[PDB]
RNA sequence: GGCCCAUUCGGGUCUUGUAAUUGGAAUGAGUACAAUGUAAAUACCUUAACGAGGAACAAUUGGAGGGCAAGUCUGGUGCCAG
């Protein structure tokens, strides 16, 4: 909830950590009917395998939690994304700012609290 | 003062031996002296390439009369050494030349080093 | 039941369809793209507004801004991946300066036609639609596919595609077939 | 500074053993 | 063009054309039919 | 030169070899200040060896 | 098409030192200062009047600027004969020769370039025609070649550079007469690749203005020349 | 002649054609004419 | 529909190389000279009032 | 609103009141009177061409809706089939 | 550059297959055996690694992710092999069974070089690369550049520049046909035509601390890397 | 000699494919006024409705048009007069802006017309690839621009 | 000869038309041998053979104009008009 997804490029690219890139054809969904296939759903995937290595059978989806989980799933990327990237979190509205403010309980609160972070 | 002049600094040499070598995989590309004339002579070039050290340098001057005639860009690279491999081809290119297409794939970096190199110029 | 599910439309009819400038502007596009329809040019329109609206919206906001800053820099970094904006246009008055005709040759019949590969952008379509073009390793029928760099540089021919080395179509082998009979 | 608070952040959001690990142990000595 | 070719005046040079010749022999000849 | 025989199907690539070099030397000429000879006696000397190969 | 046979019919243009050679294709054609020979490897025709052979240079459009401007049919053409005219950015006598023939052995052309080595041919053909001064100098400066240049009615400028709204007056005001000629050739490549002709063109217009200039007529070169245009001016110092 | 032929051949043509649009501004010219003056 | 645009835009290619003069390619080969004729009292000039 | 709401109208064909014109594609011979249903009013109907004044007969259900001035409502659809689709010979009424 | 891969017995030099790329500019360019393994891969010129079981002698899989040509390759123990570009200027590392790729770019500059020195060449491309170790591997430029890597950090850890020298001036005496000296010299324009050795051989022993570096300076010349691998020196 | 002004390579038919963001916009005189009027004060509310960078003109005559109104419209003179508007030099004797303004669509194909007479109005309609753009309702609307 | 513009008269412009003949390639729907899949099975993925010139392996909808008879009707100032 906390992460806001524009944030954590900017660590990428100051990571200075490299990023484990996959190969140009094997990121299309499917012929590319469905687009490429954007970075989250990339990060969802293989907790499904590393998932699905360790109890040794696969996980069939429900035919119930099946109708809230592709067609969105591939309709935001139908409405938001365009080449592997989303188009979509800008249209939404968020206040990132709680989500970079030093909100927790230790925040400058007095002077003397922010004379002692600069020691 | 030299012959040889302007020369392009070490960068802007690897951004031109970039755009020599993708128009050497989509065929936009005529390397040689007497090719780089002919492409010249009918203007269908955009901007040439030619290699500084030439062994002697007098036999790649007859260009830059040709183009400074028709308004079409030219730069110098250190080394003919080095354009060879950026034409994808197994032996030494003294001169080089990169022909007029809007439609080729690879429009845009050729406007871009075509930017720089009348800011060269 | 269980709940139900947001989905959108990807385009959106222009606000006068029946002006002489707009028709023939989707008219030339299609032309010079070899598109199916004016569908796609809503399509692609679309978006294009969204992203000029979005630009626009983060210009309003004053120099940096946690809002202004961050979420332009990922317009732009997003729209230089797509390949759109090219590296030196790395700012968010340029994403103001964009067009549709961008966007369209960032399409994949436009790359398969340009780089060669097809005489026709026609050609190119039938072409991607026929199962002959492979970006990097994988089969796309699609022209709406838009390409990166990386992407764009791995555009070839299948390797089951009969141009691509594998053996003769159906029409090639019957006729060679007919021919020894 | 932003990025800095962002992970300062996320790092209170989110005797030493792991569970899983100890599970994983026993997966690899029966490998 | 060749010497032989040259001609002082124009016309001469469009009477060795032998496809001028024989363009315009069909027209004449399809025009006197109408008339 | 090709009017007059100043060059002159063995004997063709003769003509145009010695044609790529004549090419050379008016550039060299051409283009410098004060030519000197040096690249022209060389020059003539891949010609001899081409002459002889054929 | 204009093989060597071939015979043609020479009548006069419109404008004055300027003519047409009629046959199976039509050619503009200008009379030649120096018989018996080609500056570039143009065409020639040879007219026996009494006999003395004259002789006319084919003036071939997409090599020069200013005649595609007359296949475009400009209103107005201040080169005509006994006029002086500046020739700036003068690459070689490919377009000066032409302007040379026009304005006659009465007129001359003060032609300025920059680059010595098409300078040098530059020269070589200034020596044929007594008429033409060759002013090997950089435009962008002309109190270097004051000294050279007498009072001009016509300049014409086929500078390729972003600044030669700048160049244009410093010469028309040192230069040019009062209700004197401004014919430019605009490229919107070099000056701003950026944005689209049209609008190079409507800011071109505009930097004439301010320096006195009133243009008069903008002509674009289409079939032969994509995103040019010749712009013809009057000099309004008053 | 029959170049000459053509343009007659087009002009009437057209001339239906324009005679079609000048009778549409015609008809809808009094149409306004009648809603400003019925505020009137 | 995709092979009725393909003749509608080559059409109307065609159609504006009669209003507007379009290059194509520029020179190719020696020049021939103006094919259509030219017209010493015809001036198709934008001019300036 | 002509129908009192409704987008269309059912009756019942009369007589055919311009049969024994002789002009062919007349304007009065595609009028027939018809008994509104809902209420019985009688009204008047336009049937798309002479052809199709063969399809309608008397006794048959109509189906009107809005449109010799004056006579502001067409037969659309007869009889369990829409005429257009008679028409083009697409269907044959049901009897 | 035949566009084959024809393996032979080693004690007859007996050929017993041949395996065709079955591409147009599948031209291989490197190949490197799996140590201590039958798995081969192989760097082809169309720009994919083609990697083959010869005890099998079939093809198993392609990686794809290169930005140009596929000059070198090099493989250690486990299936993490290297790879570099060319003019892609940029090196590969794959896992083949995962099928995804680290990517390493150098991205240095000479503009910042010189003004913290306050005769640098910028890279034209990569022509070798030999794996150190296999959390660690070195690559060799055009440019005369040996660069240390790690898989932690895309950038170099260090860099060896002008490692083998600058190459020999042209002669004078053949840069030009001037008679006069001095013009002849002008041609040469001091030492802005100098150009830096290629790194034509780049080998380091497996899992140890030395490598040995390769061109037409004359000479091959062993550096040693440091205890802690963040720097080596000759 | 006739003279048959040429129809400007910037036009397939009456799409102009030349004017692209950033757009050249001339105000006229009664723009202000009603923009004025109804409060859709002059750059960002073209920025609302075109979505991409414009650079709006004052001509010498409109200038002078907005100053001959007099002590009633001073509000339109100091917005007129704004640096970010630039203005476009006359060398022509009247002082009469609608044939002004016309003229110059008529040479360059680069610039859109800001106006609400209608006086000037149906004039850039016959001229072929020159967007009208006008003030109505509560912002502006543009009628010959198919790029929106 | 094609076309553009023009209430008006006319003016502007050039490779255009076929309602002509002809050649070799590609592949999708269909016709379908299999394996897989699965409690079994359907389905999905993959995959042998065949499969196009009227490629008849024959998508629709709406609108705008024509023109033709030893044909029919009506009105008028021949041979007209509706």
């Amino acid at each position: 909830k906390s992460r806001m997804q524009a944030m954590e490029e900017y660590i990428r690219e100051s990571s200075d950590q490299p990023d484990w890139s996959a190969s140009i054809g094997a990121d299309i969904v499917n012929h590319g009917r469905g687009g490429i296939k954007s970075l989250r759903d990339t990060e969802k995937e293989r907790r499904v395998t590393s998932f699905e290595e360790d109890n040794f059978t696969r996980l069939n989806i429900t035919n119930k939690a099946e109708k809230r989980k592709q067609k969105q799933r591939e309709r935001n990327a139908r409405m938001n994304v365009i080449g592997g990237e989303d188009f979509g979190i800008f249209s939404s509205k968020r206040k990132l700012e709680d989500s970079t403010s030093r909100r927790g309980a230790k925040k400058t609160r007095s002077a003397w609290d922010r004379a002692q972070r600069r020691l | 003062n030299p012959k040889a002049f302007p020369l392009a600094d070490a960068a802007l040499t690897q951004q031109i031996l970039d755009v020599v070598q993708q128009a050497a995989n989509l065929r936009q590309l005529k390397k040689g002296a007497n090719e780089a004339t002919k492409t010249l002579n009918r203007g269908i070039s955009e901007f040439i390439i030619m290699a500084a050290d030439c062994e002697p340098i007098e036999i790649l001057l007859h260009l830059p009369l040709l183009c400074e005639d028709k308004n079409v860009p030219y730069v110098f690279v250190p080394s003919r050494v080095a354009l060879g491999r950026a034409c994808g081809v197994s032996r030494p290119v003294i001169a080089a030349s990169i022909t007029t297409n809007d439609a080729s794939a690879i429009k845009t970096q050729i406007y871009a080093v075509k930017d720089k190199i009348e800011t060269l110029l | 039941p269980r709940a139900p599910r947001t989905y959108s439309k990807t385009y959106s009819t222009p606000k006068r369809p029946y002006e002489s400038s707009r028709l023939d502007a989707e008219l030339k596009l299609a032309g010079e793209f070899g598109l199916k329809n004016k569908k796609e040019i809503y399509r692609i329109s679309f978006q294009l507004s969204k992203i000029r609206r979005a630009a626009r919206d983060l210009l309003t906001r004053d120099e940096k801004d946690p809002k202004r800053l961050f979420e332009g820099n990922a317009l732009i970094r997003r729209l230089v991946r797509v390949g759109v904006l090219s590296e030196d246009k790395k700012k968010l008055d340029y994403v103001l300066a964009l067009k549709v005709e961008d966007f369209l040759e960032r399409r994949l019949q436009t790359q398969v036609y340009k780089l060669g590969l097809a005489k026709s952008v026609h050609h190119a379509r039938v072409l991607i639609t026929q199962r002959h073009i492979a970006v990097g390793k994988q089969i796309v029928n699609i022209p709406s596919f838009m390409v990166r760099l990386d992407s764009e540089k791995h555009i070839d021919f299948a390797p089951t595609s009969p141009f691509g080395g594998a053996r003769p179509g159906r029409v090639a082998r019957r006729n060679a077939a007919r021919k020894a009979e | 500074r932003l990025a800095k608070q962002y992970l300062e952040n996320l790092k209170s959001e989110a005797n030493n053993f792991d569970a899983g690990d100890l599970d994983k142990d026993i997966i690899a000595s029966r490998l | 063009m060749n010497r032989k070719e040259r001609k002082s005046t124009i016309l001469e040079t469009l009477m060795g054309d032998e496809a001028s010749n024989k363009y315009f022999k069909r027209k004449y000849n399809e025009i006197q039919e109408k008339s | 030169g090709a009017e007059k025989a100043l060059f002159r199907k063995n004997k063709g690539r003769i003509s145009r070899y010695l044609a790529n070099k004549c090419s050379m030397a008016s550039r060299i000429d051409n283009y410098s200040e004060e030519p000197s000879n040096v690249f022209g006696s060389v020059l003539k000397k891949q010609v001899e060896q081409r002459l002889e190969f054929y | 098409g204009a093989r060597g046979g071939a015979k043609v019919v020479i009548e006069p243009h419109r404008h004055a030192g300027v003519y047409i050679a009629r046959g199976k294709e039509d050619l503009l054609v200008t009379k030649n200062m120096a018989p018996g020979e080609s500056v570039y490897g143009e065409k020639r025709i040879s007219v026996e009047e009494p006999p003395t052979k004259v002789e006319y240079r084919v003036w071939n459009p997409f090599r020069s600027k200013l005649a595609a401007g007359i296949m475009g049919g400009l209103d107005e053409l201040f080169i005509a004969p006994g006029k002086k005219v500046l020739y700036l950015g003068a690459a070689s006598g490919t377009s000066v020769s032409h302007v040379s023939d026009v304005v006659g052995p009465e007129g001359v052309v003060y032609a300025v370039e920059f680059s010595h080595r098409p300078g040098r041919e530059l020269i070589s053909m200034a020596k044929k025609r007594p008429n033409i001064i060759p002013i090997i100098e950089d435009a962008r400066h002309p109190q270097k070649y004051r000294m050279l240049i007498g009072m001009v009615d016509c300049v014409f400028a086929d500078v390729a550079q972003p600044d030669q709204a700048r160049i244009i007056a410093l010469n028309s005001h040192m230069f040019l007469k009062d209700q004197g000629g401004v014919v430019i050739s605009i490229k919107a490549n070099c000056i701003d690749s950026t944005v689209d002709a049209e609008t190079v063109f409507a800011r071109e217009v505009q930097k004439l203005r301010e320096e006195r200039i009133k243009p008069l007529e903008q002509l674009t070169l289409e079939p032969y020349e994509r995103d040019h245009c010749i712009v013809v001016g009057r000099y309004m110092r008053s | 002649s029959k170049r000459k032929e053509q343009k007659a051949s087009q002009r009437k043509e057209r001339l239906k054609k324009l005679a079609k649009m000048e009778e549409e501004k015609s008809q809808r010219d009094k149409e306004k004419k009648k809603e400003y003056f019925a505020q009137n | 529909s995709r092979v009725k645009k393909r003749k509608k835009y080559q059409k109307a290619q065609k159609k504006l190389k009669s209003v507007r003069a379009v290059y194509s390619g520029g020179q190719s080969g020696v020049y021939e000279g103006e094919k259509t004729g030219i017209k010493k009292g015809l001036t198709r000039s934008v001019k300036f009032k | 609103s002509p129908f009192g709401g409704s987008s269309h109208a059912k009756g019942i064909v009369l007589e055919k009141l311009g049969i024994e014109s002789k002009q062919p594609n007349s304007a009065i011979r595609k009028c027939v009177r018809v008994q509104l249903i809902k209420n019985g009013k009688k009204v008047t109907a336009f049937v798309p061409n002479d052809g199709c004044l063969n399809f309608v007969d008397e006794n048959d259900e109509v189906l009107l809706a809005g449109f010799i001035p004056g006579v502001r409502f067409k037969v659309v659809k007869v009889s369990g089939v829409s005429l257009l689709a008679l028409w083009k010979e697409k269907k044959e009424k049901p009897r | 550059r035949d566009r084959k891969l024809i393996v032979w017995s080693t004690e007859s030099l007996s050929p017993v297959k041949v395996i065709p790329t079955k591409d147009r500019r599948g031209e291989v360019l490197s190949l490197a055996f799996r140590k201590n393994s039958d798995q081969l891969y192989a760097s082809c010129a169309d720009f994919k690694i083609r990697t083959y079981s010869i005890n099998q002698f079939s093809q198993l899989e392609i990686l794809y992710g290169h930005h140009d040509i596929v000059e070198d390759i090099s493989a250690l123990a486990m299936e993490r092999c290297v790879t570099v570009g060319a003019r892609d200027r940029t090196a590969m590392l794959w896992k083949i069974p995962d099928e995804t790729r680290l990517t390493f770019r150098g991205g240095d500059e000479p503009q910042k070089l010189l003004r913290r020195w306050m005769l640098f060449f910028c890279e034209g491309s990569i022509d070798v690369v030999s794996m150190v170790d296999d959390f660690h591997f070195i690559t060799g430029s055009d440019n005369g550049n040996i660069c240390l890597w790690s898989l932690a950090k895309k950038k170099p850890i260090f860099t060896e520049r002008i490692a083998h020298g600058i190459l020999p001036e042209p002669s004078f005496n053949d840069i030009s046909g001037e008679t006069d000296e001095e013009l002849r010299k002008r041609q040469l324009q001091g030492k802005k035509l100098l150009q830096p050795f290629w790194i034509t051989s780049l080998y380091a022993i497996p899992y140890s601390n030395v490598f040995i570096s390769g061109s037409w300076s004359g000479s091959l010349k062993v550096w040693k890397i440091s205890d802690n691998l963040r720097s080596f020196e000759l | 000699t006739r003279n048959i002004p040429q129809v400007s390579s910037a036009l397939f038919f009456q799409y102009n494919q030349a004017i692209k963001p950033p757009y050249q916009v001339l105000i006229d005189t009664n723009f202000i006024n009603f923009s004025i009027q109804k409060k859709v004060d002059i750059v960002r509310g073209m920025m609302d409705c075109l979505l991409a960078k414009c650079n709006p003109l004052i001509t010498d005559c409109v200038m002078a048009e907005l100053e001959k109104l007099g002590p009633k419209y001073r509000i339109a003179l100091k917005l007129a007069r704004d640096p970010r508007i630039k203005r476009l030099s006359c060398s022509h004797k009247g002082t009469y802006a609608d044939d002004c303004l016309v003229h110059r669509v008529l040479q360059h194909k680069c610039y859109i017309v800001a106006t609400n007479d209608a006086g000037l109005k149906q004039r850039i309609r016959k001229i072929p690839g020159i967007p009208l753009m006008s003030v109505g309702g509560h912002a502006y609307v543009i009628e010959k621009l198919p790029d929106v």
